[PDB]
């Protein structure tokens, strides 16, 4: 019944909102499709940001996978707390004045609606392709990071199935052709998922450490201790091979030899008790405390522009 | 949706046993009482073999027999 912050939203009404947000904040807030998914729906990017000259950005998506709820979440409050904060807080109007935030609601929507009326733990895109009769592909094993060599699943059976080929799912390629066009202003990429609470930085594609490896480490250090300012959540950190597990063909590896020296996975509350079943009445404490973590990556970023 | 406006979540038939099974629409397949299921898919898991690094959930790798582990991709 309409949308809610601390609610989780069908895809009908996180679209329908992505519209209002843009018409209630045009300084603030404009709207983008920047693609089409497998079954033919709209995906639409949110820039956040006051008009500028030359304006850095920071590239954030939520809903890769379909039954992290808590990530779609995270990017609609996120929206309205920028928003409603700006003029308010001198923090985030300097960075909504300096820098563009490119937010992406929901990559993965035909997932994302298929758990929602058919299949709560669906995982990956619905795409067929020639060759087998199983379903879907894993978004993040199916970039041109290492792709499908370590830590993905050839079987396209598999939760972790790396595609026929890098950007074959009509979604990534669509992402990453949003970000190549981008390069040149685009400074950090933040991917959110849950669950486990988390922050990664590359490599997830081999256990080799990024040339920025010790400011990363720092610098995630440095977040989760202010993400656990608020309510206490505790969140590990480290690069992804050896921290979550192998896994190659990551957005977050992708874009960060692109040349995005800050590039981060976020992965959400909890630690397994509900698991990709968080309930609603725990999404306002956990976007709470993963706002703040984003806004001092944005500030730590805005010091140090390249 | 009132199945998910509950606090639940629709599955397959053949992932949601019986005892498990609600009433309520919004669901094309059926809607299930999550908290209720138990085993490595019921929590979101995928067996897979032993020697497959992952981030386990030990308490369900038992469910998963021989040879196989719980895992959850994240
Ligand atoms: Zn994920």
């Amino acid at each position: 019944t309409g949308h809610s912050y601390e609610k989780y939203n069908n895809w009908e009404t996180i679209e329908a909102w992505t519209q209002q947000v843009a018409t209630e904040n045009p300084a603030l807030i404009s709207r983008s499709v920047i693609g089409t998914t497998f079954e033919g729906r709209a995906i639409y990017l949110l820039k956040v940001g006051k008009a500028g000259q030359n304006k850095p950005a920071i590239f954030m998506d939520c809903g890769f996978h379909a039954r992290e709820w808590i990530s779609p979440a995270f990017c609609q409050w996120f929206v309205r707390e920028a928003v409603r904060t700006y003029g308010r807080e001198i923090q985030v109007t300097e960075l909504l004045n300096k820098l563009d935030f490119y937010v992406l609601p929901v990559l993965n929507i035909d997932g994302y609606i298929y758990t929602w009326t058919k299949s709560r733990f669906w995982r990956k895109t619905r795409s067929t392709h020639t060759g087998s009769s199983c379903i879907g592909t894993d978004p993040n094993r199916n970039f041109d990071a290492g792709w499908c060599e370590i830590g993905a699943s050839r079987n396209p059976c598999d939760e972790t199935y790396c595609g026929p080929a890098a950007e074959s799912e009509k979604e990534t390629k669509a992402l990453a052709d949003f970000i190549r066009n981008k390069l040149s202003s685009i400074k950090a990429y933040l991917t959110i998922h849950s669950y486990s609470q988390m922050m990664i930085y590359p490599y997830s594609y081999a256990y080799k450490l990024g040339e920025n490896n010790a400011e990363l480490n720092a610098l995630a250090k440095a977040t989760v201790k202010e993400l656990a300012s608020l309510h206490g959540t505790k969140y590990t950190y480290g690069p992804g091979a050896t921290t979550i597990y192998p896994a190659a063909g990551g957005s977050d590896d992708w874009a960060y030899d692109q040349g995005i020296r800050y590039s981060f996975t976020f992965e959400l509350r909890d630690t397994g008790r509900y698991g990709f079943l968080l309930p609603e009445s725990q999404i306002r404490a956990t976007c709470e405390e993963t706002f703040l973590a984003i806004k001092y990556v944005a500030s730590y970023v805005l010091e140090h522009l390249y | 949706n009132e199945c998910v406006s509950k606090g639940f979540g629709c599955l397959p038939q053949s992932d949601c046993p019986q005892e498990a099974r609600l009433s309520y629409g919004g669901c094309s397949t059926v809607c299930c009482d999550l908290s209720k299921l138990t085993g490595c898919k019921g929590k979101g898991g995928e067996c897979n073999p032993l020697d497959r690094q992952c981030k386990e959930l030990q308490a369900e790798s038992a469910s998963c027999g021989k040879g196989q582990k719980c895992c959850v991709w994240l």
